[PDB]
């Protein structure tokens, strides 16, 4: 039995850790929901 | 039940001791998870009980309560913040600009940020803090690193 704990608010935060790139990708969506790389 | 708007932390005693499967949004009194981490499963808020209401295993997306409330959409332009809560680690917000997944389908937004499986459903919000989608649902790239789309539902 899976159970739910609060863990905060959803809020813009200013002066967060900036990070992480902007790759442009192509992808497959399969049936059961997983992507894929198409190359 | 917990009714609170917010972000939740999805836990399970299945496994050996307490183990985070994902993370949700409770919003206007429906909490909105990825597909992958319930299955569909019921869930506890206290001794309140959570039924599923909505799915679609291709979208990964499942709502309890009430339909999918999640209605703002990524500009294609602004900075977003992930707000990720990982296994054991308090809720940080990680700002990013999002890559994209070109599908036969179309275009859809993607945030590459290297967090566990156990994350699976922090939300990633725009400037004004509303929900655009959810982050847990993607590949595995020619780095190693993951990448996942903004994976947004519909509101009828
Ligand atoms: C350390 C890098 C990494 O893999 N992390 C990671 C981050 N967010 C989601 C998943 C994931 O695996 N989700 C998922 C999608 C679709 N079906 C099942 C499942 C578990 C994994």
């Amino acid at each position: 039995d899976m159970y739910i704990e609060r863990a905060g608010d959803i809020t813009w935060e200013k002066d967060a850790e900036v990070t992480g790139n902007s790759p442009r990708l192509d992808v497959a969506l399969d049936e059961s929901g997983d992507f894929s790389l198409v190359e | 039940g917990e009714t609170t708007d917010g972000v939740y932390r999805v836990m399970t005693r299945r496994l050996l001791g307490s183990t985070q499967v994902g993370v949700g949004v409770m919003q206007e009194g429906v909490f909105h998870t990825m597909w992958h981490v319930t299955k569909g499963a019921a869930l506890r808020s206290g001794e309140g009980r959570l039924d599923p209401y909505w799915g679609d295993v291709k979208q990964d997306l499942v709502s309890y309560c009430g339909p999918w409330k999640l209605d703002a959409a990524w500009d294609g332009l602004s900075e977003v913040q992930l707000l990720a809560v990982p296994p054991g680690e308090r809720a940080k917000n990680i700002q990013t600009l999002p890559g994209i997944f070109k599908t036969k389908d179309g275009d859809i937004g993607a945030v590459a940020l290297d967090y566990p499986a156990g994350t699976s459903g922090s939300p990633i919000l725009d400037k004004c803090g509303r929900v655009i989608g959810l982050y847990g649902n993607g590949v595995v790239i020619k780095n190693g690193s993951y990448v996942s789309a903004i994976t947004q539902g519909k509101r009828e």
